[PDB]
């Protein structure tokens, strides 16, 4: 998840050579690019934005194929305005969790 | 004292299952009164023996030939990381020399010393010999936070054992502490989940088993998609409040070309040895 | 030699010498290893090729002492590097010698032999078109570390050096066996001249 390439073959090569030798994009080599990446999506603009004001964490995994947390502003749970842009992390919120339009969401994105 | 008390807080946590595992400390310095008092507070699950990891008599006294694993803690704050890593390398060659088949878990400070570690003939990371490299995982956490801010925070919170602290005041803390109550757990899944699609499987246990489903997995495939998902003896990694909660994933009742662009594996982008005088 | 030249050069029945050291490390006196291998009672065809694998500053400090000898090569690199060992045909050597210059300038009493144990383990782990049969000799400076060179034997800290399996098989050596020469040369007044001869 973190190092981006911790597979048995890569471990064998760096144990032999301590370096990366470049190679040609043969179709079995090129198939190894298909791996998920971490990303943040904006909830105030996009195909999720009607959930973004709809206010519930209805997970929609049937599209583009995985959300795992929220990045919520520290002053979003109160009615008074504030200039603070700091955000804290909520990991695995309940299915019924009350979301707000100024949320970002942590997700794993497919390769395309 | 700080290393043992931190270790015992995570190891003997009540969010784990019935952990009957006895903990045996081997250290060449006699414990001070504070550390002797910490061992008296754990009288039925911790034992201490004075001795050296470099002596095969002391490894025999501690019954290494029947230990489930050996854990080697590093001094993170040492004056010279190379002398600390070279000392922990010595420990592992001593333990493996006395018994080739014991599982070893070790902290390493510097990544180049981790490459020396896997040149030991009986070190086998395919059967659970684990080198927790602090430079690799630190700079990796930071790197993944460049794609999504705060990811380094939740990853660090998923491995710390912590109960759900309750706070009544509407604060950023009440929603943060709910998230902090989660850890990552492994479990096997097969009954009623063999041959199903990975998304469907995630939906079912998220929606009705109320646990945040398999982030991965067969092999170690993170979020696989609609294809390449048919295995019967596969394992999953789940996010849940405690180890008692994830157990319901078992016995599911059904009731309710011309230029080199990449490395030789294709795992990383590559270009050529660019030169320092050209990137400056 | 670069890795390329070593890899395409057919070396067979030769000696690989693995050196640990740096600009600060003491001279080993590598000519005392080379000279017996260069004695004129070998014919020039049966005379074994020698290759040093190690830090280039250390080898270029010994070079003034051994630049007169025939059939000697230097591969600047790390003796723990699998890619360097693979390039010198380590599977086809008549001997691999593992030794360290940085043996006593450290007062840690456990670090010296470290890299020699790991180098010995790395070569025996290695695989070829099978590395456990490669002939290895390791210099040890701490007597007690010998029992760390083999895994299929009974280790015991009270067993003397001579009686241990790595020494009895001729895969380990230490200067502690030479202490008996004080007494042997006292009683047998010519015996040092024999052993030297
Ligand atoms: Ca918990
Ligand atoms: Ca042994
Ligand atoms: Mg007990």
């Amino acid at each position: 998840l973190v190092t981006g390439g911790a597979t048995p073959e890569l471990e064998a090569l760096i144990a032999e050579e301590n370096a990366l030798r470049g190679g040609y994009s043969t179709p079995q080599t090129l198939a190894n690019r298909d791996r998920c990446r971490v990303a943040q999506l904006a909830l105030l603009d996009g195909p999720f934005a009607d959930l973004g004001d709809g206010g519930c964490y209805g997970d929609l995994f049937c599209k583009a194929l995985l959300c795992f947390g929220i990045y919520r502003l520290r002053d979003a749970h109160l009615s008074t305005p504030s200039q603070c842009t700091k955000r804290y992390v909520i990991t695995n919120p309940p299915y019924e969790f009350e979301l707000v339009p100024t949320d970002l969401i942590f997700c794993l994105m497919q390769f395309d | 004292l700080e290393s043992v008390s931190n270790f015992l807080k995570d190891f003997l946590h009540k969010d784990r299952d019935d952990v009957n595992v006895e903990i045996v400390f081997l250290h060449n310095i006699s414990p001070n009164l504070e550390l002797e008092a910490l061992f008296k507070r754990h009288f039925t699950q911790v034992e201490f023996y004075q001795g050296s990891v470099l002596n095969p008599h002391d490894l025999a006294r501690v019954k290494i030939e029947s230990a489930d694993a050996c854990l080697i803690l590093a001094n993170k704050y040492c004056a010279d990381p190379d002398a600390e890593d070279a000392s922990n390398i010595m420990r592992v060659i001593s333990i493996k020399n006395y018994h080739p088949k014991i599982r070893i878990i070790t902290q390493m400070l510097q990544y180049h010393n981790k490459a020396h570690l896997l040149n030991i003939p009986s070190w086998n990371w395919k059967e659970g010999d684990d080198a927790i490299c602090l430079a690799e995982l630190k700079l990796g956490f930071i790197a993944q936070s460049c794609l999504a801010q705060g990811l380094s925070t939740m990853l660090a919170n998923l491995f710390s054992m912590r109960s759900f602290i309750k706070i009544e005041e509407d604060t950023w803390q009440k929603y943060y502490l709910e998230g902090v109550s989660n850890e990552m757990y492994t479990e096997y899944l097969s009954s009623a989940f063999v041959g199903l699609s990975f998304p469907t499987v995630c939906e079912l246990c998220f929606v009705k088993l109320k646990l945040l489903m398999i982030a991965i997995e067969s092999r170690i495939l993170i979020n696989p998609g609609n294809h390449l998902k048919i295995q019967e003896g596969t394992l999953g990694f789940f996010i849940a409040s405690d180890a008692k909660e994830v157990k319901r994933a078992f016995f599911y009742c059904k009731a309710c070309s011309n230029v080199k662009k990449y490395d030789s594996t294709g795992m990383f982008h590559w270009c050529a040895p660019k030169e320092i005088e050209k990137v400056i | 030699l670069t890795r390329s030249e070593a890899a395409m050069t057919v070396l067979s029945g030769h000696v690989v010498v693995c050196i640990f050291g740096d600009v600060s490390s003491a001279l080993i006196g590598l000519r005392n290893l080379v000279m017996p291998l260069r004695a004129s009672n070998f014919h020039y065809h049966e005379l074994k090729h020698i290759v040093f694998v190690g830090s280039i500053e250390y080898l270029k400090r010994e070079w003034e002492t051994l630049h007169n000898f025939p059939k000697v090569s230097i591969l600047p690199g790390t003796p723990l590097s699998r890619a360097d060992l693979r390039a010198v045909n380590i599977n086809l050597c008549d001997m691999c010698v593992i030794l360290s210059a940085n043996q006593n300038n450290i007062d840690d009493t456990s670090l010296q032999d470290k890299e020699c144990i790991l180098a010995s383990l790395n070569i025996k782990s290695m695989q070829f078109d099978t590395g456990v049969n490669i002939p290895i000799i390791t210099e040890l400076v701490n007597d007690t570390n010998v029992q760390f060179l083999d895994q299929d034997d009974d280790d015991d800290p009270d067993t003397e050096l001579y009686l241990t399996q790595p020494f009895a098989c001729g895969t380990a050596f230490a200067v502690s066996v030479l202490d008996s020469l004080m007494s042997a040369t006292y009683f047998n007044d010519n015996i040092l001249t024999l052993i030297r001869t």
